[PDB]
DNA sequence: ATCGAGAATCCCGGTGCCGAGGCCGCTCAATTGGTCGTAGACAGCTCTAGCACCGCTTAAACGCACGTACGCGCTGTCCCCCGCGTTTTAACCGCCAAGGGGATTACTCCCTAGTCTCCAGGCACGTGTCAGATATATACATCCTGTGCA
DNA sequence: TGCACAGGATGTATATATCTGACACGTGCCTGGAGACTAGGGAGTAATCCCCTTGGCGGTTAAAACGCGGGGGACAGCGCGTACGTGCGTTTAAGCGGTGCTAGAGCTGTCTACGACCAATTGAGCGGCCTCGGCACCGGGATTCTCGAT
């Protein structure tokens, strides 16, 4: 019949467009859907995935590791303000928390003030 | 700026300035890898006031219009003519960078007032105005390194490079200076008391692997011993007869400038 | 299944509570905290399990699955990545 | 016996596109797969509400754009809008 | 310097002063990822709570694992808010009133 | 002229006269009650639709509505609403 | 020809319109099919909630020496009951005000 | 042809004190007026961004009350008494 | 003799009692409307506002500020005080989630 | 611990008045009756995890002694906020245009839903391999203590 | 009593070597997305229509702003008692590995009954229109806290 190129390849994407179209039409969102909605939604999903997964990769490389584990995903999400705003209340399993100690809890005062030693 | 000044000065007698500047120019020749060390006394000629100095007592307005000294113009030309392997400065005035001295040959252990660093990618920015923050804290600017594939920028909180007591030291710089001293043939410190460590221990490790050591300072140092030549005169005038017996003279300080890498080999006689 | 009940609240021992507080970032802990947080934890758990069971018995099942817990947590305004999907 | 679809190969393709030498474990793969179809349903629900709010029965590109500009904050929203517009224009131009 | 480079120049193991092991534990548990509660006691607590709604239920292992993760995350966040409340009152010890205030402001009481 | 507007005013009025034979109600209170009815309707409908979707099911029956109202309404309200709904469904099925 | 055509709401013995509820259920994109008892169940529960709130509001209005309900009375009714206050937890009612409440520590001492 | 600049000061000190008195505050420090104005401005801009987005999606030029109602419902703040 | 004068703290209590039983809006109408218009000019120029729109905005903002002030009062009382200071508002917004 | 001025609040009874409540005509949505095709109820199997019990190792919970750091109560001061007058300042109220734009119809066409075939992208599965954990083995920068001199 | 070293002791860094289970990758199916084609209705323009938003003016006071005197409460020190962190010896039950049994979780067929859909029928419900009283204001006194004498 024809060459039968996938819609994702035609749009220059990596995420599936046909799968997103089928999920949109079988999710009871509206009576009918347009032709460009799946492409736009797949592009947005791919962009968000790339943002999160590049930050996670940078965090993983920062710790002498060549694999991305949930700890790196949590670190990448939390250290970024906008992504943390988007995932404001989401719990990631095996993620832990950011290292943070309040300034009051530190002992301090154990240092010379350089005042000619009285 | 009060009390008294409990400082002994000898100024060493003038006839023995020429003797051991001639003798120093001797050791300059057969040294193949010279690593210089610099201290606050190098900038006393420029009138740069503020640790002993803090105990005895913010000049950012003097910093923004400071002028590099005669010896600052010397070392940049020594770099541009060869016979200079590395330079280690523990000063925070930032005159070395503004003097046109390449940054790849410079190790700023205590940092620089004129340089910001990112907190997420550890890139360095060299501004022209004075960064008004001390203590590795926020600056107010943001990183602008752009990632690929049309993603966002770094947008990290820029911080200063001025350290505080008990804080950590730059890894990139400490390691570099250490390898440099281990690969040193001669070292000539200028205008520092050799007191604040771990920087102060860099010169001594020079002789550890069979090397020499030359110290130039008006005040005594805790490492006057284990040397090779002790200079006690003014660094402003001693360098004059340093360079007079070698040759050339300062080109110019044509305003603040920044140099990243070094020029291909050596112009002028080596 | 024959045994019904005992005092199981004490299974959340004091050192576990201090470990959770340390991960939270607490330096000193009072003596009355331990009897408080336990009382908090139960109120949390029975607010989620009661929903999960409500899901489990809707599908004519007799086994609380991970998806029931994930759905119940999501309904509480508290999602959880790593078990469903 | 039955096939269970997921966004594993696609996000791994994206990973190798942005970091050509970094791998990913199975737990992180599942977490990313959950994130993808969380954001999918969030945006789709916002678009469905936005379409019902105007007495319309079609989810076009405009509803998706407005939904992603309502949900994503600031720079994320602007960059996502730019990427979606680029993809839509390329898809229409290539016919 | 291959150790504590830093900036400067310079009875029975001292028992450590009261509050150094605290920060050591804080750092150790803040850079870790594993769970903090014993698993069988938590499972028994979950079963006890569950059998007051429907009798003779069964649980997948993933179900109790998810419940434990959610509970630990909730408690860690609540303790962080409690620490903020305690510091606000010019203290370092957390009292039950701090937990009550943190739960009241969130809208849970 | 203008198109018609759907509202729950007459039914709320009938219920009010059922429970309090003499008290009345202003217009703003009636609008607030209309908004409350719409909000509860959409909450219950959304929860029931999600319940039906979770089980790969295409219909919203009375069981889905009952589970939704036991998920949403708390305690005594949930029990009384379930009782009232079951009574109404039994009356509807027996009478027809 | 045909019968006397009773309404389904009258058949179920309740006041809310089950037909309108069924229409809004079909034409609201919730599912792909709608059962024949879901509208009746939902109308019954909606009527129950409306009756409960209206009874509490009328009691408040009588406590305030008035015979016509205003938003203030609805706010008082939904805020003085521990069930509706948690069902309508974060909801603001216009022209409703707040419950009169003063902390005990702020009250004057020495009395 | 019309630019409005210094309107955040329209919420005067007596208005803030009245709002705090309804909240149950007995004695008020002198620095909370600026903080209150800042938080009010943040909340207003957060709501108005979504409201204007809702209006411009419908190709309208008038911000209806129903758009404000939807924008408030979005942030988990339902508002009864304005329809919808 | 001295003129009648109430001790500091009782007029505030009377203000609290009077404003906790009343339901009208507390902020003036025109300043709030001008603030809304000024804020909205930064998203789309040449906009128009219905009266009900600004009424709803004011009705929501007043409730938001009243709730925030109740939380601020709780935070202030927790710290052995009776005055509210900016740090109490900051703590309340930290705990709530706005941060 | 008790009296008495004084400002503030709560009955008391008129009085307009605008909004709540009842009536009526009529489009339009709910109802009744019949057809039908598929969604879901009901059995029946398969086998997969869920539960119960036993030994062993040892990591962790537990109980106790002790000391010091921290929470809580007084005490003073001085500074910032509250209460009351007096004067501006501008909000609020009526009234009036002048459009700009939200609603409402008519009409058409192009965009999307059905359906029909088919073949390749994606999933289940087996496999060799490599990243992350542990475990010694040299190398080096500091830091502490013993043995002679003004 | 304070220097001057020399050498052992302490903690940190980099380099190999082994192990193991999860992962990247190749292969065989298979069913779901893509390519053609047609039908119909959703929505995009175009043109009126009126309504409600905005801008202006003006008089009237309500309220904000400013000033000033006190007073009480926020904050900084002290001082004391106890309770909470830290370390050590017991014990105890969690964690793991193993075996065994079976309850019910998924999945497949078969059939039936129950919602979707389509025409006629008709009455509950909406818009328009009146009409009267619940209520928000008017003062006038009658209590009622409140704070200063005593």
């Amino acid at each position: 019949r024809a060459k039968a190129k996938t819609r994702s390849s035609r749009a220059g994407l990596q995420f599936p467009v046909g799968r997103v179209h089928r999920l949109l039409r079988k999710g009871n969102y509206s009576e009918r859907v347009g032709a460009g909605a799946p492409v736009y939604l797949a592009a947005v999903l791919e962009y968000l995935t790339a943002e999160i997964l590049e930050l996670a990769g940078n965090a993983a490389r920062d710790n002498k590791k060549t694999r991305i584990i949930p700890r790196h995903l949590q670190l990448a999400i939390r250290n970024d303000e906008e992504l943390n705003k988007l995932l404001g209340r989401v719990t990631i399993a095996q993620g832990g928390v950011l290292p943070n100690i309040q300034a009051v809890l530190l002992p301090k005062k154990t240092e010379s003030h350089h005042k000619a030693k009285g | 700026d009060k009390g008294k000044c409990g400082l002994p000065e000898i100024f060493d007698p003038p006839e023995e300035l020429e003797r051991k500047v001639w003798e120093l120019a001797r050791l300059v020749w057969q040294s193949s890898n010279v690593v210089f060390h610099t201290g606050a006394g190098i900038s006393t000629a420029s009138g740069i006031p503020d640790v002993w100095t803090m105990e005895e007592r913010k000049f950012d307005t003097t910093f923004e219009s400071a002028r590099p000294t005669q010896t600052h113009m010397a070392l940049v030309q020594l770099e541009r003519v060869g016979l200079l392997r590395f330079l280690v400065s523990q000063n925070v005035d930032g005159l070395h960078v503004r003097s046109g001295f390449p940054r790849d040959k410079l190790a700023e252990l205590h940092g620089n007032m004129f340089v910001e660093e990112c907190a997420k990618c550890k890139t360095q920015y060299v501004r022209d105005t004075v960064v008004g923050t001390m203590g590795l804290k926020a600056t107010g600017r943001l990183c602008t390194v752009a990632k690929a594939r049309g993603l966002r920028a770094c947008r990290g909180e820029l911080r200063d490079t001025i350290l505080d007591w008990e804080d950590s030291l730059p890894d990139r710089d400490l390691a570099l200076a250490d390898e440099a001293s281990r690969n040193a043939d001669l070292s000539i410190t200028l205008g520092t008391s050799l007191q604040i460590r771990p920087s102060g221990n860099l010169p001594l490790a020079t002789k550890r692997r069979g090397g020499r050591l030359v110290i130039v300072n008006l005040q005594p140092t805790k490492h006057d011993r284990h040397a090779d030549l002790r200079i006690h005169g003014y660094v402003d005038e001693v360098m004059t007869r340093l360079m007079k017996h070698l040759g050339l003279e300062i080109p110019a300080w044509d305003g603040p400038r920044v140099l990243e890498r070094a020029l291909p080999p050596l112009p002028r006689p080596p | 299944h024959r045994k019904v009940l005992r005092d199981n609240i004490q299974g959340i021992t004091k050192p576990a509570i201090r470990r959770l507080a340390r991960r939270g970032g607490v330096k000193r802990i009072s003596g009355l905290i331990y009897e408080e947080t336990r009382g908090v934890l139960k109120v949390f758990l029975e607010n989620v399990i009661r929903d999960a069971v409500t899901y489990t018995e809707h599908a004519k099942r007799k086994t609380v699955t991970a998806m029931d817990v994930v759905y119940a947590l999501k309904r509480q305004g508290r999602t959880l990545y790593g078990f469903g999907g | 016996r039955s096939r269970k679809e997921s966004y594993s190969i696609y996000v791994y393709k994206v990973l190798k596109q942005v970091h050509p030498d970094t791998g990913i474990s199975s737990k992180a793969m599942g977490i990313m797969n959950s994130f993808v179809n969380d954001i999918f349903e969030r945006i789709a629900g916002e678009a469905s509400r936005l379409a019902h709010y105007n007495k319309r029965s079609t989810i076009t590109s405009r509803e998706i754009q407005t939904a992603v500009r309502l949900l994503l904050p600031g720079e994320l929203a602007k960059h996502a809008v730019s990427e979606g517009t680029k993809a839509v224009t390329k898809y229409t131009s290539a016919k | 310097t291959k150790q504590t480079a830093r900036k400067s120049t310079g009875k029975k193991p001292h028992r450590y002063r009261p509050g150094t092991v605290a920060l050591r534990e804080i750092r150790r548990y803040q850079k870790s990822t594993e769970l903090l509660i014993r698993k069988l006691p938590f499972q028994r607590l979950v079963r006890e709570i569950a059998q007051d709604f429907k009798t003779d239920l069964r649980f997948q292992s993933s179900a109790v694992m998810a419940l434990q993760e959610a509970s630990e995350a909730y408690l860690v966040a609540l303790f962080e808010d409690t620490n903020l409340c305690a510091i606000h009152a010019k203290r370092v010890t957390i009292m039950p009133k701090d937990i009550q205030l943190a739960r009241r402001i969130r809208g849970e009481r």
